């Protein structure tokens, strides 16, 4: 509600939500270590987080530092997903 | 514990194309490949959101790729210790059983990232001498809380219980 | 003065890979929205050179702007064409910065200044809202029986013609009629396509109360837009150069928000 | 034996087939963009015809309660006959009740009746239910483009067993393209008989024995269907609103032959008023090619060439591939009905 | 000796295959993706077709008890001889009996005889089912394919020996591939339900080259004999191959295209024309895609001769187009030995060449 | 004396050699993946050649 249902990388329509920071877990959960994402920039992001040993502080997407590699991930996604194998779930 | 239990059965579901798919990712990330890591993505994500105890992704991702390099049939009570150490019972004491024993222990001085060519070719002795079925599942457990003195204990445990029979 | 900007889209090439430029035209109101973010604040430009913060729309101005999609445009190649007409200079390279996928060509702009003289023809291309304001019964549940109520409602509906005149007619003699009131006079008018027009649109609502205090926890509800558009092509002949200009940049109906007024006009 | 339909037609562009985003539909033909327009279409307008209105006797609904709640009268039925569909297991994922049932408009009342009988138990009623529609198919509209039904077990009732409820089609349609290259549109952005029409082919296949067939062995029916179809589909436009075809062949042959290679090099024409004619002409070419490389012995072909006012021949100036030239749809109508044996025109129509 | 059959054939928008997902098959060839139609289609198409009627005489079905409760009449045997093909091995685990056979045997009254012999043991009976299935072999349906059958081991009994069931094909069937650039397109519909109160699906379309290749000696030797069924079933063969299509989505898409050109060469050693189109061809506005592919496919096959020619094998070959619409040598080449404008005289002239068969009196045996 | 045959050749889509699985033979070649025949299947292949008969 607070972002505006908008992605914070590309502005568009967001239905993901990314964890900047893991300080409390369940029990408390304050809205401000989430930020809004589309689907596209959320793989991106769990793409750039998979052997970095990031632990507690993970990928801040307002970051400009990040920007230039988040954006070069989403393009391989765009040049090699295919919609054909997310679909009949395997 | 729920949760590993349908991740292997779900992976024991698995058809031959995505095996192989699985099979020319060994030695690899989850990031490079994109089939990889959509076929990862739909077989895993759901456990984690229904279950919070779920295995981590490092290690789904290495029980994954050795389950289709091998493809060995569940089954409970089969866990590695007991096989491997019921099979050291076969050679000779002087020359091939330290060769052996070495390998088997050298997995206590690597990290789950470092845990595919030592598993493999512990997995690969396993089938040179005709095994047919292995603990997943307890595989798993074991692998998932690697870094606590008590698990490696009961596993060496296992190994000399075996072996001393 | 007015500024005119065309967009590209290429709505083609290989179905089994993502497009987000082809379905970002799946709902108008995310249209109208990105529209809108190409006019950025004085202040937000400068706080945000890389448009990397919550999209607030307090932080953009205001202002009238019209726009229309066009489609099946060839070559070899499928595209979608977005012509937008507005008072103000457009700020493309900040919308699109982050979202270079979306298009297939650089964004494009240029001044307009149209003046015509009394007594000319011209040849036209708008496409309108079709919609009349009544009273309406209130027929609700419909479970196997149709049970009224005794309100009324005043609502928007779209218009209807008889059994025995076609659409053609019945929209050119709906033009017509406010046709003497905008400044132009009609010489021939023909339906290209009638059909509807979706979109979707968030809403704030309450849920519960904050333990600490100072608002509530709120959520999202999804209401739905409904439009009927007719597209139409002809001639025109300008009554008076005076009320022709404020014709345009101004509409021709209803839901100019959504891309349904904007006259284009060519010399013939 | 098998009646085959070959048309060439021009139409408008406000008189034409959209996609989703309010494009018009085209596809890839010879390596080029050609203008399409969908089968679904043109089944669709000859079905909702004028022509075909003695002929409609069909229904393709999700609202089945609504139709039974039409004939009872009595307005306690409504609840019942919903649970009595549900029992029956017209219930797809999601939603409630909307699995399309395509049946004939004269065994609702059946249904109405099963539904209005207070002395019969909910698992015998919705087995009555399944029964009446598991035969319902005696409408010549199903008997050209069949029916499939598959109820699902997901809220199925304990046994109410399904009979067979598929009927094999018996018309064939393909997408009609474009003889030339798709022309573009005129843009507004360079700004300081309305439009040009479009050529298509079409191609129809009708099997008569599987028309035969489905209506229950009825014959008179089949040749009303037959000229009602032919009619509709010269003289029917594909959304909007005399445009007769340009060039009609007919040919009753046993095997199926598309004509459709004779485009795969566009007809490009500086001079917009050669254009059909050319296209005919090529047309003529392949007909040629193939009525001499792919047939000889056992049984030959024969054809019947219709044009408007003989505006358009096609016959090489001196081949005899077309067995007779017609100038009215009235009498090409008449003659394919008399092929197949007798079947005059006047008396056909004296059939639902 | 070795029948090699090429034709190349266009096709009208339409879908003859596709996945569980609906999409048409595809694959990549030089690098760039084609259209793709399985050779088992092909296979099947030619199976269940009008030409190749009169010699169909197998069957392939996971319901043999079926069969054998038609054969047998008005008695009942179902129980009894399916838990005699139980105890021969077909599987019964896994609550299917996927072990699919491909016995052709269509006089399978004798599997009815020992059903319906109330005389011997239910292993014995066992037995002759088994000894009498392996032993068709004919059907020339199987002179083209068969693996027949191989049973399975845990769950039957064990005293039931197999014999052979291994008949060696004698047809090699590659897989269609376009010879440009796949372009697959969405079509959106609607129900558009009646009473008063968008879907997806794929299409294509694409130029295809298409390869068979037969051997003479091994179809032969598994008619044992019989050199009349044999060109019999290479003429009928022929025919279906030139003029049929896959039965897919036909009712909205009719695509009963005919082939522009076909190829007939005989030769001790097979060998394929498909990498005449590496390169995939581009369509020119002086010409279209058809006499392109031709002329590509022409240029190749010249270049092959030329490249492998041995002086103790020649290479005899006819060229077949409708009414010679699309000549193979355009520019200076007489590649094939014969042109032939009809399909007929081609299948007279193969059986000529063959054995100096008639297509008359081969039609006599049907078997 | 050393002879040395270096050949270069296209194929058609097919499935030349298998492992146990049913998926063609894979290599990794400077660093990326490619298409793998094996030596001996050659050898084999040419052995029972109808070349090498005699
Ligand atoms: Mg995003």
């Amino acid at each position: 509600v607070m972002d505006h249902a908008a992605c914070m990388v590309c502005k568009a329509p967001a239905t993901t939500v990314q964890h900047v920071n893991y300080r409390r877990a369940g029990g408390k959960e304050i809205p401000e270590d989430l930020r809004a994402l589309c689907r596209l920039c959320h793989d991106a992001c769990t793409m750039l987080e998979y052997g970095s040993g990031m632990t507690t502080n993970r990928i801040d997407p307002c970051d400009p530092i990040w920007r230039e590699r988040i954006l070069a991930k989403r393009k391989e996604i765009v040049e090699f997903r295919s919609r054909g194998q997310r679909f009949r779930k395997m | 514990n729920r949760g590993t239990v349908d991740f292997i059965a779900s992976l024991e579901n698995l058809k031959e194309g995505d095996l192989g798919i699985l099979r020319k990712l060994r030695g690899a990330r989850l990031d490079e490949k994109l089939p990889g890591f959509d076929l990862f993505s739909a077989l895993w994500w759901p456990l984690r959101q229904k279950n919070q105890r779920a295995p981590k992704r490092e290690v789904a991702w290495l029980i994954a790729k050795l389950f289709a390099e091998f493809r060995f049939e569940q089954r409970e009570g089969a866990t590695l210790p007991i096989l491997m150490g019921g099979i050291c019972r076969k050679l000779e004491p002087k020359k091939e059983l330290p060769r052996v024993l070495a390998r088997f222990d050298q997995l206590a001085s690597l990290d789950i990232m470092q845990m595919e060519e030592p598993l493999s070719v512990i997995m690969g002795i396993l089938r040179k001498h005709q095994q047919v079925c292995l603990d997943w599942v307890g595989l798993t457990d074991v692998l998932s809380f690697w870094e606590q003195e008590p698990v490696k204990r009961e596993w060496s445990d296992s190994f000399i219980k075996a072996y001393k029979i | 003065m007015i500024y005119l900007s065309r967009l590209l889209i290429d709505t083609g090439g290989n179905p089994d890979r993502p497009r987000p430029g082809r379905k970002w035209l799946d709902n108008i109101y995310n249209v109208h929205r990105r529209l809108s973010m190409a006019f950025p604040s004085g202040l937000r430009r400068e706080q945000d050179p890389h448009f990397l913060k919550p999209f607030s729309p307090n932080d953009f101005q205001k202002t009238p702007f019209l726009f229309r999609v066009d489609n099946n445009i060839d070559g070899n190649d499928k595209r979608a064409i977005i012509i937008v007409q507005s008072v103000l200079e457009p700020d493309w390279d900040y919308c699109f910065q982050n979202a270079l996928d979306f298009l297939a060509a650089p964004p494009e702009t240029k001044e307009y200044n149209p003046e015509f003289k009394a007594g000319q023809l011209l040849r036209f291309r708008l496409r309108v809202n079709a919609s009349v304001r009544r009273h309406i019964p209130e027929m609700v549940q419909q479970d196997g029986q149709t049970i009224e109520t005794g309100k009324i409602l005043h609502k928007r509906v779209s218009l209807t013609w008889d059994a025995s005149s076609t659409p053609d007619q019945a929209l050119a003699d709906w033009l017509a009629a406010k046709s003497p009131k905008l400044g132009f006079t009609l010489q021939r008018c023909e339906l290209l396509q009638l059909g509807w027009v979706y979109g979707s649109k968030p809403e704030p609502k309450n849920v519960k109360v904050k333990e600490q205090g100072q608002g509530y926890w709120r959520e999202h509800k999804y209401n739905p837009l409904r439009f009927r558009a007719a597209l139409l092509e002809g001639v025109l002949e300008v009554d008076d150069p005076k009320l022709f200009l404020k014709t345009l940049s101004s509409g021709i109906g209803k839901a100019k928000s959504f891309g349904f007024g904007l006259l284009s006009v060519l010399p013939i | 034996m098998l009646i085959e339909i070959h048309m060439i037609q021009n139409h408008s562009p406000a008189n034409l087939n959209r996609d989703d985003l309010g494009a018009p539909k085209t596809c890839y033909f010879g390596g080029v963009l050609r203008s399409r327009i969908s089968s679904q279409c043109i089944k669709r307008s000859i079905r909702t015809s004028n022509d075909f209105k003695a002929l409609l006797g069909g229904v393709r609904t999700r609202r089945l309660a609504d139709l039974i709640q039409q004939e009872a009268g009595e307005t306690e039925c409504w609840k019942k006959a919903q649970e009595i569909l549900n029992k029956c297991g017209f219930k797809n994922k999601d939603d409630n009740t909307k699995m399309l049932v395509f049946m004939s408009k004269d065994k609702i009342k059946d249904l109405a009746r099963i539904v209005l009988d207070n002395s019969l138990g909910l698992t015998e009623a919705a087995q009555q239910v399944a029964n009446v529609i598991a035969q319902a198919t005696l409408a010549p509209d199903i008997a050209l483009c069949g029916r499939m039904l598959e109820p699902n077990d997901k809220d199925k009732d304990k046994k109410v067993k399904w009979s067979n409820t598929t009927v094999e089609a018996a018309l064939q349609v393909a997408h009609a393209i474009s003889t030339h290259i798709a022309r573009p549109e005129i843009d507004y952005f360079v700004a300081a008989s309305m439009f040009a029409s479009a050529c298509f082919y079409k191609y129809f296949s009708i099997d008569w024995e599987q028309l035969v067939k489905n209506l229950k062995g009825d014959t008179n029916l089949a040749a009303h269907t037959v000229g009602a179809f032919l009619l509709a589909a010269a003289k029917t436009n594909p959304s909007g609103k005399h445009n007769y075809p340009d060039g009609i062949l007919v040919e009753f042959k046993n095997s199926p032959i598309s004509y459709a290679n004779a485009f795969v090099r566009p007809v490009s024409v500086v001079k917009e008023s050669d254009l059909v004619e050319q296209s005919i002409g090529q047309l003529s070419n392949y007909v040629n090619d193939i009525r001499l490389g792919y047939y000889d012995e056992q049984s030959p072909v024969i054809g019947f060439w219709f044009s408007p006012n003989n505006r358009y021949p096609l016959g090489y100036k001196h081949s005899k591939l077309a067995s007779r030239n017609i100038g009215n749809l009235n009498e090409l109508v008449g003659a394919v009905l008399d092929y197949i044996g007798g079947f005059k025109w006047e008396e056909v129509q004296k059939s639902k």
